[PDB]
């Protein structure tokens, strides 16, 4: 079986949530590739299909569980097992199809969907964008719940895309930007509900690109200024790595160091 | 920034994807499908050298080029089908292999064909 970790919203805290995040970072890298300061994921290319998955398991105040299955080489949910039933997305290549053969291999129902796991798609599904989608504790609990009774057909579509909308942003992204995480302690510390503003939104779309500027650059500095945004809209340019070590958790492998 | 341009069963259609900001030279490319079904990856890819990939089911019918001049891409879609009916896009991706894997680097809104 792939490595497992847990969570669940029943009396989440800053700590529980730090330590699941902590958790699926160590699981996801072993940190044996570092640039600037950042671990990279494993290469795709040298991955053995034994290595490639992490499960992380999802429970809430209803005891309800589902189980979400990441990819290792860039963090991406590919599917979800809640009890006999699994759901993939729909791969993106041939190679991730036959991949996703090895995950839940023991449930007696897996089905594919028409759609890709991407935001784009998703925010369609939803009928909201993510600028409109609030994230926190009350919306992880209850995006466990929709995902759980998708089989049993007590959950709509637009429903289900939310909450995977939901569950990318406050389990991967969070794993991949520590600015990210940081946002989800402080909703939940404070027990709010809140949708993410543009410097998270911006950061999300971002990461690849971001991925590749870092370890493209030989001292650290960019050849053309990345450009993010605050809290409040406004665009700035970042023209070196300092300031995204402490934004940036993890990259996804681009080139070799 | 990516931005995409460009049909009776048979007829045929030229996809263009500009870049804006930086150049496609040093770019894969690829033109995906926003629902393949039972096929997956791009409809045809360029690498960033400059091998070529094109899905079986497009093979002889599509063609996808570079002007790095006017710094776009061309996908040009002859003998169309009822099938191909979809919502294309353009992604590209800096390093790795000829047709781009998310994460992008970057990626187009895309258009609709019928
Ligand atoms: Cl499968
Ligand atoms: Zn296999």
């Amino acid at each position: 079986q792939y490595p497992i970790i847990n969570f669940t919203t029943a009396g989440a805290t800053v700590q529980s949530y730090t330590n699941f995040i902590r958790a699926v970072r160590g699981r996801l890298t072993t940190g044996a590739d570092v640039r600037h300061e950042i671990p990279v994921l494993p290469n795709r290319v040298g991955l053995p299909i034994n290595q490639r998955f992490i499960l992380v398991e999802l429970s809430n105040h209803a005891e309800l569980s589902v189980t979400l299955a990441l990819d290792v080489t860039n963090a991406y949910v590919v599917g979800y097992r809640a009890g006999n039933s699994a759901y993939f997305f729909h791969p993106d290549n041939q190679e991730d199809a036959e991949a996703i053969t090895h995950l839940f291999t023991d449930v007696q129902n897996r089905y594919t969907f028409a759609f890709g796991g991407n935001y784009d798609r998703l925010e369609q599904l939803a009928g909201n964008l993510r600028e409109n989608i609030e994230l926190g504790n009350g919306p992880l609990e209850e995006a466990i719940s929709a995902l759980y009774y998708y089989s049993t057909g007590g959950t709509q579509l637009p429903t289900l895309a939310r909450s995977f909308i939901i569950c990318i942003q406050m389990i991967s992204e969070a794993a991949r930007f520590q600015y990210i995480e940081g946002e989800m302690r402080t909703r939940i510390r404070y027990n709010r509900r809140s949708a993410p503003d543009p410097s998270v939104i911006t950061l999300e779309n971002s990461w690849g690109r971001l991925s590749t500027a870092i370890q493209e650059s030989n001292q650290g500095a960019f050849a053309s200024p990345i450009q993010l945004q605050r809290r409040n809209g406004s665009k700035f340019s970042v023209y070196d790595v300092s300031i995204l070590i402490p934004i940036i958790a993890l990259m996804v492998y681009r080139c070799a160091p | 920034q990516l931005v995409e341009t460009g049909v009776q069963s048979g007829g045929s259609l030229r996809l263009s994807c500009a870049a804006s900001g930086f150049t496609l030279d040093n770019y894969n490319i690829g033109w995906f499908r926003q629902a393949p079904g039972k096929e997956y990856g791009g409809v045809s890819c360029i690498s960033s050298d400059g091998s070529t990939y094109y899905a079986d089911s497009v093979k002889g019918r599509f063609t996808i080029s570079r002007d790095n001049a006017k710094n776009t891409v061309y996908l040009q879609m002859n003998n169309l089908k009822p099938e191909d009916t979809d919502v294309y896009y353009c992604a590209a991706t800096k390093y790795g292999s000829s047709c781009p894997i998310r994460p992008y680097d970057y990626w187009g809104q895309g258009t609709q064909v019928t």
